[PDB]
């Protein structure tokens, strides 16, 4: 997502650094994704909807 | 974009849309507080720069901002009163609205 | 007596003698200290390891209790 | 009197047919109305009329818990034969001077 | 007359109504982690509509979701599919099959569409019983 | 038309009524509404991705073991074993099991 | 008493005569009362436990399973048996070889 850089790698840019493989770093992506929506670390951020 | 008037309004509790009718007006007489919906304006909304921040959150939770910008009239902070008439003027060929 | 209130399960008692006393449904540890030892040995398998933990736990059978049970 | 009621009346800077004065002047008329309520502290009362004439007090259709002080407390003028008048009167009980916006704030409900 | 799923297997449906007599903490120290994570996903959305008992009624529904998917393989879409479904299903109840015209105006969708809407969740209405 | 429906929405529709029907036998207000939306935070928790929903009974097992042993009492053991079909072994675990797990609720 | 009962030994009997009758076999009584003394002589005195929870019936409810398993049929054969497909996978898994030495010795 770019956080923090001056630009954001799409999936083959971050390909060619840590592993090609497409659906690995997809599914580890996904990983993160609900990892977030638990409402244990969403409390916050769900706050942030209403913007 | 064309802008249009109605109660159709993004991000908006139906308590603040209690008093609007199907066509987005409020009715005669009804008692109206600072900061409400008198009549419900929404206008096309342009193309928005996403930060990676805000990015994330849209792929978190999942909603989508469609084009749509709310611009409705509100009643100026600290203003009580009731709505006594309203007029509607529309541009002739244009079609109005079954509240006019 | 604050033990008179609390129910069998704080005896740590053996399997057996835990099972042999819940076959006559029983729940509060005045009822087995109301019974005497001359009829708690009808029940099949347990003669020889309630009088040490209820000496242990200041307790023996055979004494009188009225207002029981006092719910 | 606290609340009031009126048919075909949507606010009370509207006019009805009929009615000689305006319907702020009905309800500063009302706001004047000696009313006795021995049993409960809430009470709704019924006002109909119809014909030319004065209306009064004693036009309300009276209830047993309720005692009207003054019977010829004129509260509105008719002038249409065929004009009628049908009203909604809500009475509390309470103490002090209690201002339309308190009442409005403390309750929560539409 | 309870008609609906646990009619047909009531035994399922009396362990439903035997979760009170258990409360939580141990209970989902034996359960599996995910549908710990549905539990409380269930009661987020739960205490936004001020229901009472979240954790009683949470575990309710979960148990029920393991019951039916339980041995079954099960694929979840996303997006505007699910209002998209959502609208589906408030078309085929409001269909009474003389308001079509009314849900012609309500949903606003092609005469074939609401068709494949009413065909649809009539075999999703005959798969149950 | 099998695999039309293997990316078919069709599971989101056949879950509403899951929800349903424990809700009308619970008996609580607007099954229909509450369901929907009940449904929708699910699609959000779980959009797109790989998961193993606790199949074939083994909830259930957690519910019809928690009322064997409150019907346990001492020397029916016979008589739940019928009635579950189970057998001596499971029914020594179980009883064991939930034994430790009530003295954890009496003893502090 | 039930533990120390000699009542099992006649419920061996008919469980084995309904059996036979519905093969077909002659003198199905007789045939499974000295089969009840077979049992008698052999398990007399021997604690003796065999396997519950159907533990024969799902090893066959195994084959036919893989029978009618086509390397398409995945979900019907899920839905007629109400077991999930990890576990059909894993069981069709193994029928595969063991119908492969079946096939090839």
């Amino acid at each position: 997502f770019g956080i923090d850089m001056n630009t954001d790698y799409t999936l083959e840019e971050v390909g060619k650094q840590f592993d090609v493989t497409r659906e690995r770093i997809r599914q580890i992506e996904a990983k993160a994704l609900r990892k977030l929506r638990h409402p244990s670390r969403s409390e916050v951020l769900r706050s942030f909807l209403d913007d | 974009g064309p802008e249009e008037i109605t109660a159709d309004i993004p991000n908006v509790g139906e308590a603040a849309l209690s008093k609007l009718d199907e066509s987005g007006i409020v009715y005669i007489g009804a008692e109206v507080t600072g900061g409400d919906i008198l009549v419900g304006k929404v206008t096309p909304k342009g193309e928005t720069q996403l930060t990676p921040e805000e990015k994330l959150l849209r792929a978190i939770f999942g909603e989508k901002a469609s084009d749509v910008k709310d611009s409705s009239l509100r009643v100026p902070n600290g203003v009580s009163g009731t709505v006594i008439d309203v007029q509607v003027f529309t541009r002739d060929g244009v079609e109005k609205d079954k509240r006019a | 007596d604050p033990i008179l209130l609390r129910p069998v399960d704080d005896l740590e008692l053996t399997v057996r003698s835990a099972n042999c006393l819940k076959a006559e449904a029983i729940h509060y540890i005045g009822d087995l200290v109301q019974r005497t030892e001359v009829e708690l040995l009808k029940t099949p398998n347990s003669l020889t390891e309630i009088k040490d933990v209820l000496a242990s736990r200041g307790l023996s059978l055979g004494m009188r209790l009225e207002n029981w049970p006092p719910a | 009197v606290t609340e009031v009621e009126i048919d075909g009346v949507l606010h009370e800077y509207s006019t009805k047919e009929g009615v000689q004065e305006d319907i702020l002047e009905i309800l500063l008329n009302l706001k004047g109305l000696a009313v006795r309520v021995q049993g409960k502290d809430e009470v709704i009362l019924t006002l109909n009329k119809s014909g030319i004439g004065p209306v009064t007090a004693a036009d309300i259709t009276h209830d047993g818990d309720v005692e009207i002080v003054k019977p010829q407390h004129v509260i509105c003028h008719l002038t249409d034969e065929n004009a009628s008048i049908s009203m909604r009167i809500k009475v509390q009980r309470g103490r002090g001077y209690v201002p339309a916006s308190t009442r409005i704030h403390s309750e929560e409900d539409e | 007359m309870q008609h609906d799923l646990f009619e047909h297997d009531p035994a399922i449906r009396q362990l439903i109504g035997h979760i009170d007599n258990i409360p939580a903490p141990e209970l989902e120290s034996r359960w599996p982690r995910s549908v710990v994570d549905l539990i409380d996903v269930l009661e987020n959305e739960l205490k936004r509509q001020n229901v009472s008992n979240p954790r009683e009624l949470a575990r309710k529904q979960a148990v029920a979701l393991s019951c039916f998917l339980g041995g079954r393989q099960f694929y979840i879409p996303c997006g505007d599919t699910i209002l998209t479904a959502l609208r589906d299903d408030l078309l085929y109840c409001q269909f009474n099959g003389r308001n079509m015209e009314e849900l012609r105006r309500q949903y606003r969708l092609s005469q074939p569409q609401i068709y494949q809407i009413i065909a649809r969740q009539r075999k999703l209405h005959t798969r149950r019983h």
